[PDB]
RNA sequence: CGUGGAAGUCUGUUAGAGUUGGUGUCCUACAAUACCCUCUCGUGAUCUAUGUGUAGGGGUGAAAGGCCCAUCGAGUCCGGCA
RNA sequence: GUCGGGUGAGAACCCCGACGGCCUAAUGGAUAAGGGUUCCUCAGCACUGCUGAUCAGCUGAGGGUUAGCCGGUCCUAAGUCUCACCGCAACUCGACUGAGACGAAAUGGGAAACAGGUUAAUAUUCCUGUGCCAUCAUGCAGUGAAAGUUGACGCCCUGGGGUCGAUCACGCCGGGCAUCGCCCGGUCGAACCGUCCAACUCCGUGGAAGCCGUAAUGGCAGGAAGCGGACGAACGGCGGCAUAGGGAAACGUGAUUCAACCUGGGGCCCAUGAAAAGACGAGCAUGAUGUCCGUACCGAGAACCGACACAGGUGUCCAUGGCGGCGAAAGCCAAGGCCUGUCGGGAGCAACCAACGUUAGGGAAUUCGGCAAGUUAGUCCCGUACCUUCGGAAGAAGGGAUGCCUGCUCCGGAACGGAGCAGGUCGCAGUGACUCGGAAGCUCGGACUGUCUAGUAACAACAUAGGUGACCGCAAAUCCGCAAGGACUCGUACGGUCACUGAAUCCUGCCCAGUGCAGGUAUCUGAACACCUCGUACAAGAGGACGAAGGACCUGUCAACGGCGGGGGUCUUAAGGUAGCGUAGUACCUUGCCGCAUCAGUAGCGGCUUGCAUGAAUGGAUUAACCAGAGCUUCACUGUCCCAACGUUGGGCCCGGUGAACUGUACAUUCCAGUGCGGAGUCUGGAGACACCCAGGGGGAAGCGAAGACCCUAUGGAGCUUUACUGCAGGCUGUCGCUGAGGACUCUCACUCCGGGAGGAGGACACCGAUAGCCGGGCA
RNA sequence: CGAGUGGCUUGCUACCUCGAUGUCGGUUCCCUCCAUCCUGCCCGUGCAGAAGCGGGCAAGGGUGAGGUUGUUCGCCUAUUA
RNA sequence: ACGACCGUAUAGUACGAGAGGAACUACGGUUGGUGGCCACUGGUGUACCGGUUGUUCGAGAGAGCACGUGCCGGGUAGCCA
C-alpha cells in the first residue's frame, strides 16, 4: 500500500504504514447494527455509511485493545 | 540577490508622514507614534540633552 | 555570548507561540450544584487542533451546546450523564469516590472542580485503585501513584484517538504540518551543530560537547543543557 | 485484464522560484552584485502580495557567526567627546 | 529604418503618406502601491533630453478629476492603541484583567446600475434611455417574528448543467483578389422584470432474495428499479426590456469543444482548513431623502525604488486571438502598440577584440580536469543487464519506423478527435526548420525531497524521518520579567521540555580510576541567627556548644565527558580494542607490495595490510534509490589539440556633434655598463640621439589604484574559551520577619491554592522581604 | 689530503622595500651563458673492422611527442643525430 | 637562411679465422627552419543556384521571417595550407 513512497524511506518506515493502512481500510463491524460499512473521516473519528453512525475510536483502528478493556468492568 | 540596488526595488511603502503636531515628516502611520516630537507616544513633547553638546 | 534558544523561548514571541486563535475548546467538565440531574445527547464528532485527538460535541438538557474530551466508543446520539448519581458507563462523568475499583479513567482533576488535568493524551487512562474516606489512589498514565481527593472527577473510558504514536511520520513534512498546530518551534538544530556564541555545546574544530552533558539542577537558564540532572544515562548497566 | 489516480514522484525556460559552470561579457559598469548561455526546483518542509509581531548583548537563525534598510564576531543616530 | 512631402530662420531623428521592420503573459488592455499635476491646450527653447529638435515627462501661462447604486466609509482577522487597575525611585516604561476604540481602497465580509451618447482633458459620476437598493412618510395588507437559514470557508481526483471565445455548415451584407474561385470582415442588442430546472434531499406508490447504478466509489426488505409528487441552480435558456441603443449594410440559423458561472460524486489529515457586521426568515402603493471623502495622469528599458529619462528591482486580472503541437512550448501571424532598449556619416570596412558559422586528414594528442564546444534528441514498434529496500534500476542498453498523394477500415454521438490498411510517389535528408537525453561502468560521501554563507564557499555542512538518553503528575519540568506578571498552555506522559545520533538492513564489545550528574552517608568537615563561657558597669573582641546544603567517604551511571597502552610468559591510570573496516577525504614512511588497465598510469579499482595516529549513536559496517557533490575507465562526438584558414554581426579606423575620469615634485630622446641605502630616464664613463604626428601590442617607469591582510612591536581594541584573576545574576540550603493556639507532634486564625457559591485542600509551612554558606564563564 | 672557480641548491645575515615591487607550477615570446647532449674538426685507446670509452677546439643550428603527478624535481613509453 | 637525418652506388668491398662490416666520392629523398605563390589538391566562400520544413501574403506564381544563411546539397573569384 506504501507504492505512493516509491523507492524511498526503507523498510520498517514503509511496512508498517502499509500495515496500519491495510487494516485502516478493511470493513469494520458497526456498533449501532452489524454491518461492515465503517470508514474513516479522520483522526479518530470514525463512521457507517449505513446507519450514518458518526463514533470515536482509535487513530487508525476502531478499536484500541485498551478500549475493549472498558467493557469487561 | 544583493542587498543594494536590486533590494530598493521593494521600497513602496508608507510609514513615515507629516505630523499633525509638529509639522515634520516623521508620524509613522504604522506605529501611530512621531519620531520627532512623540505625538502618540506622550503628551509631553520629545526633546532629549544629547540633541546639543553638553555645555551648550 | 548569545542568548540560547530554550531563553528566547520563554519571552513567548510569535514563533515559540501556540496558534490559540485556530483552537476549538477547553475541554473542562461541566459545573453542577449537586442532584446530577443533568445529562446531554452528543451531536457531534470533531478533531481537536490542540490534541491530535477527537472530540465530541454534546447538547445538554438546559441548553448548553459544549465540546467534550471523548472517549473511546461514544458516538452520535449516545447519551452521557455528569454528576453524583451518574451511571457507571463509558463516557459519563462522576467523582472518584462513585466510581468502582479497577476500572479505567481519563480526564482527572486534581483539586476536586478544576475541570480535569491528568490523563488527556491520546489512548492513554488512568486506574482507579484504592478507595477510603480520605484518599482515592489513582494509578497515572506515567506508571506513577497519584494519592488523590475522592471528591475530584473523571470520566469513564480511555482516551480517544489511541495508537496514533504507532505510525511513524515517514517524512519531515509530515513533522511539519503538525509542528504548525503546536507550540514549538521546529526544526531541531543541534547544539553542537552551533557556534560557542550561540551554544555551551558550540565551537570545535570538529562536533562534540565541551563538557560533559549531565548538568546540575543548581545551574542557571542558559547553562542547563544536555541532560538535565540525571540520574543516569545510557541504555547498559 | 481493466478501473482508479496516489506521490515532500518524474519530464518541463507554463507561471513562478533558485543560482551550477563558463572562473565568458562587464569591472572609471547599464548595474556600489549587472548581462548572456548553461544549470536546479516547479502539488509542496512550495512560491508570492498586503497586513501584522519579535529590537541591539537584544531579535531572528533547517547554524553560514547568516540576517536585523549598500551598516553585523554585537545595527543606526546623537551625546559622553576636544 | 528608407523615398517623397508638411511646418520652420534652421529638420537624420517634429508631423503626413508609402515602402520596410520590431513587440504576442508583452513593447498590447485594465489596475495596486508608490509618484503628485507629470494629464489637456496655448506659447516657447535659457535649462533638462547620451547628437539635433520646430518635439517633449523641459520652461511659462491657462484649463482639467462631477457618483444613493465603483472604492472609502460599516464589519470583524493576526494584532494595535486608550482608559481603569497594578508595578516601578519615576515616567513618554511594563505584563495581566476589565471596558472602549483601532486594524482589510488591487486581494477577507458587504444593500443597490446597466446600455448608449458626449469632451482638448472626466465619466457605471455628466447627458439620454431603462433599471435597482436603503431609510423615512402617507395609505393598504399584516399581526405573525424567531426558531432557523445565510454571511461562511482546506487539499487532491472527477461527473453533470452551461455562457463568452474559437472552429465547422449554410444564408444575407461589405471588402479583397484576379488563369483558378478562393480569402477577410460583419451579420449586434445590457442591467433588470418574468418565467424554465438539472444536481442534492425528502414524500407517496411499488415490491426487487439479485437486481439498480457510476468515469470511479457504490445502492437496497432498515425497501432496489419503475411511476407520481414536494423542495429546489446558473453571470445559463426563454419572453419582455427593444417602432431603446448601435450599424454604411445585412441587421443569421444550426452545431461541436466549451473559460466564466451553477450543481454533484469520490479520496486525504499524528495537518481539520476565520470572524463579525449584515441578509433571509418577513407583503404592496405613492412620495421624500440618499450627505461626507477618493475620481486627472503614469503604473515603467523616461511618470514607482535604485543620486540618472539606470539593461536592476516592483503585486494583481486579461491563461480561450489564428497556424502549429501534448502544450499558457518553439517558430510565424493578427488585434493593439511601436520604429524612444533614442546620436549619426564614411572606408569589401586592415591589425586587434566581442558574439558567432564552416573547416580536409587525425580524433582529447589539448588541460589539474573534455573547461569550452560538440554529440544525442520528438513520436511509435521491438527489446532491455548487474543490483534492489521488490517501489525501482528503465527512456538501461540495442534495433527498426517516421514525408507527400489516392482510396479506405476500426473506436466514438461527434470533433476541424484518435488508432490503423492498400496503392502511388519525391529528396542527400520526412521530429526535413523549430521543438527535441549523448550512453555505459567502477569508487568516495550524504540515505532520500528540503537548508545555507543577500555580495568569491550549494558541499561531504544544516535539516529530516528513524534510533537513544535526560527532566517533569501540572501549585510540574523548561524558559521570560526589576516588579506587576508571562511563554509553553483552549496543552497533561500516546504529553513537551532538554540533549545526542541521523532512512532502512546487520550491529553497537570492554572500562565508573579522573571529570560530570545523581543517590546514600556511622563518622569527619561545614556559615550566620539564637544559646553557653571569658572579656567590657555596656560594646568591640576571643572561645564553646549545635550543625543545613555542600565537601570528605560510599554507591549508581558511558547511546555522560571520555579511554581501550608500555612491558613480559604484570605496569601506568579503570580497562587494554571485540564485530567490523583498513595505505582510508584517517597511513608518516609512500609513487607501500601484488594484480587489473595503458606503449607508458605518483591517478583509479581489487587484493594484501604490522592501523606514524581505524573502530562501534565521539556510532561501526553496508547499502537499492537520489545528486549542478569528489576521483577513475569505456563507446560516441568534436577546432581542446596537431595548426591554423576563410566568413558573419557589433566595435575598432576616418568625418559631424556631444564630451568625462584616472593621474601630475621637478626635469625628461634614450641605451649599455658602472656607482649609489646593495633593484638609476636624472649620478659616472661611454654609446646612440633632427623635430612633430598616426596606429599597435603592453618591455620599463621596482606603472596606476589601497597609510600590508602576512610578521613583529604597543604595559592597543574586540569576539570567543577555561579547573586564569576578581566579581555579578541564578539555583540549593540555614536563620530572622510575616507568624498564630495546644526534638518529635497536634490544631486554626493569618497566609496560599481549588471551588460560581456553599465550601474544600494546605497551613504557620509555602510565597514574599532580609541575611548567611555552597554551586555558579549563564553574565561583566 | 691540499688549492680553487661559480653563484644553479641549501644555510647564514638582517643592508633595501611593510602610506604593498602580486605566489608556486605551467604557458607564451624574446635575448643570453658554456661547465657541449647531437652536429663540424680533432688527440688517445685496453684503436683490426663495426660499435664504443676518454680527452681537446667549438655556442652556427638543434635538443622533439607522450602516461602518473598542481608539481619543480623525478619515474615510465615509444620515437631521435 | 639554412640545420640535420635516411637511402642507393662505392660494397657484402677494405678490415677480420669467422661472426660481422666501414670510408672518400656521386647521387635520390625525408625532417626542422626560412621566404614566396595559388596552375594542382584541400578549406572557406551569411556572392550565387537548387532542394525542402513551419508560418504569413486567398490558391498559383512569386516572396518575408525562423540571428543576424531556417535547415539541407553544390559552389565562382579572392583569401588561404
Ligand atoms: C611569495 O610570498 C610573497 C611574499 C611577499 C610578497 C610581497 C612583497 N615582495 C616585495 C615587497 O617586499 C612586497 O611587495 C608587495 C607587498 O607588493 C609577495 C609574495
Ligand atoms: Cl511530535
Ligand atoms: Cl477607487
Ligand atoms: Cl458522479
Ligand atoms: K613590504
Ligand atoms: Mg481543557
Ligand atoms: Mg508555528
Ligand atoms: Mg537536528
Ligand atoms: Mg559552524
Ligand atoms: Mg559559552
Ligand atoms: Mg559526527
Ligand atoms: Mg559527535
Ligand atoms: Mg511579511
Ligand atoms: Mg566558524
Ligand atoms: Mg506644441
Ligand atoms: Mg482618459
Ligand atoms: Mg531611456
Ligand atoms: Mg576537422
Ligand atoms: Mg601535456
Ligand atoms: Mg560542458
Ligand atoms: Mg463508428
Ligand atoms: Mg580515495
Ligand atoms: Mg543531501
Ligand atoms: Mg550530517
Ligand atoms: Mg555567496
Ligand atoms: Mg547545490
Ligand atoms: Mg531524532
Ligand atoms: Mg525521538
Ligand atoms: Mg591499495
Ligand atoms: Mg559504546
Ligand atoms: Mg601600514
Ligand atoms: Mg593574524
Ligand atoms: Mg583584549
Ligand atoms: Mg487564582
Ligand atoms: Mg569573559
Ligand atoms: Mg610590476
Ligand atoms: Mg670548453
Ligand atoms: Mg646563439
Ligand atoms: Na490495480
Ligand atoms: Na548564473
Ligand atoms: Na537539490
Ligand atoms: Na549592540
Ligand atoms: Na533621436
Ligand atoms: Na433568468
Ligand atoms: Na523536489
Ligand atoms: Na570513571
Ligand atoms: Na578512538
Ligand atoms: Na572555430
Ligand atoms: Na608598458
Ligand atoms: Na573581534
Ligand atoms: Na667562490
Ligand atoms: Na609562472
Ligand atoms: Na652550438
Ligand atoms: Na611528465
Ligand atoms: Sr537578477
Ligand atoms: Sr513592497
Ligand atoms: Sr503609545
Ligand atoms: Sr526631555
Ligand atoms: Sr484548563
Ligand atoms: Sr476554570
Ligand atoms: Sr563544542
Ligand atoms: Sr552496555
Ligand atoms: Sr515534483
Ligand atoms: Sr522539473
Ligand atoms: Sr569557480
Ligand atoms: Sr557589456
Ligand atoms: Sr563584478
Ligand atoms: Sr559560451
Ligand atoms: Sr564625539
Ligand atoms: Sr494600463
Ligand atoms: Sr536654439
Ligand atoms: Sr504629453
Ligand atoms: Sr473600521
Ligand atoms: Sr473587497
Ligand atoms: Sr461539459
Ligand atoms: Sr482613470
Ligand atoms: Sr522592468
Ligand atoms: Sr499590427
Ligand atoms: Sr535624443
Ligand atoms: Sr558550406
Ligand atoms: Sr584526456
Ligand atoms: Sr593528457
Ligand atoms: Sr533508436
Ligand atoms: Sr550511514
Ligand atoms: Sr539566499
Ligand atoms: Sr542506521
Ligand atoms: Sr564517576
Ligand atoms: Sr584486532
Ligand atoms: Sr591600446
Ligand atoms: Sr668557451
Ligand atoms: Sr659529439
Ligand atoms: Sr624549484
Ligand atoms: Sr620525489
Ligand atoms: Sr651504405
Ligand atoms: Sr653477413
Ligand atoms: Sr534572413
Ligand atoms: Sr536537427
Amino acid at each position: 500500500s506504501s507504492g505512493r513512497f516509491g523507492a524511498r524511506y526503507g523498510r520498517v518506515s514503509r511496512r508498517r504504514v502499509a500495515e496500519i493502512e491495510s487494516e485502516m481500510n478493511e470493513d469494520h463491524a458497526c456498533p449501532n447494527c452489524g454491518e461492515d460499512r465503517v470508514d474513516r473521516q479522520g483522526t479518530g473519528i470514525w463512521q457507517c455509511s449505513y446507519c450514518d453512525y458518526k463514533f470515536t475510536g482509535g487513530s487508525y483502528k476502531p478499536e484500541t485493545p485498551g478500549g475493549k478493556t472498558v467493557r469487561r468492568s | 540577490t544583493g542587498a543594494g540596488t536590486p533590494s530598493q526595488g521593494k521600497k513602496n511603502t508608507t510609514t513615515h508622514t507629516k505630523c499633525r503636531r509638529c509639522g515634520e515628516k516623521s508620524y509613522h502611520t504604522k506605529k501611530k507614534v512621531c519620531s520627532s516630537c512623540g505625538f502618540g507616544k506622550s503628551a509631553k513633547r520629545r526633546d532629549y540633552e544629547w540633541q546639543s553638546k553638553a555645555g551648550e | 555570548g548569545r542568548r540560547i534558544q530554550g531563553q528566547r523561548r520563554g519571552r513567548g514571541t510569535s514563533t515559540f507561540r501556540a496558534p490559540s486563535h485556530r483552537y476549538k475548546a477547553d475541554l473542562e467538565h461541566r459545573k453542577v450544584e449537586d442532584g446530577d440531574v443533568i445529562a446531554g445527547t452528543v451531536v457531534d464528532i470533531e478533531h481537536d487542533p490542540a490534541r491530535s485527538a477527537p472530540v465530541a460535541a454534546v447538547e445538554f438538557e438546559d441548553g448548553d451546546r459544549r465540546l467534550i474530551l471523548a472517549p473511546e466508543g461514544v458516538g452520535v446520539g449516545d447519551e452521557l450523564q455528569v454528576g453524583v448519581s451518574a451511571e457507571i458507563a463509558p463516557g459519563n462523568t462522576l467523582p472518584l469516590a462513585e466510581i468502582p475499583e479497577g476500572v479505567p479513567v481519563c480526564n482527572v482533576e486534581s483539586s476536586p472542580g478544576d475541570g480535569g488535568k491528568f490523563a488527556r493524551a491520546s489512548g492513554v487512562n488512568a486506574q482507579l485503585l484504592t478507595h477510603d474516606r480520605n484518599v482515592a489512589v489513582v494509578k497515572l498514565p506515567s506508571g506513577e501513584m497519584k494519592r488523590l481527593d475522592p471528591q475530584c472527577r473523571a470520566t469513564i473510558g480511555v482516551v480517544a484517538g489511541g495508537g496514533r504514536t504507532d505510525k511513524p511520520f515517514v517524512k519531515a513534512g509530515n513533522k511539519h504540518h503538525k509542528m504548525k498546530a503546536r507550540g514549538t518551534k521546529w526544526p531541531n538544530v543541534r547544539g553542537v551543530a552551533m557556534n560557542a556564541v550561540d551554544h555551551p555545546f558550540g565551537g570545535g574544530g570538529r562536533q562534540h560537547p565541551g563538557k560533559p552533558k549531565s548538568i546540575s539542577r543548581n545551574a542557571p537558564p542558559g547553562r542547563k543543557v544536555g541532560d538535565i540532572a540525571s540520574k543516569r544515562t545510557g541504555r547498559g548497566g
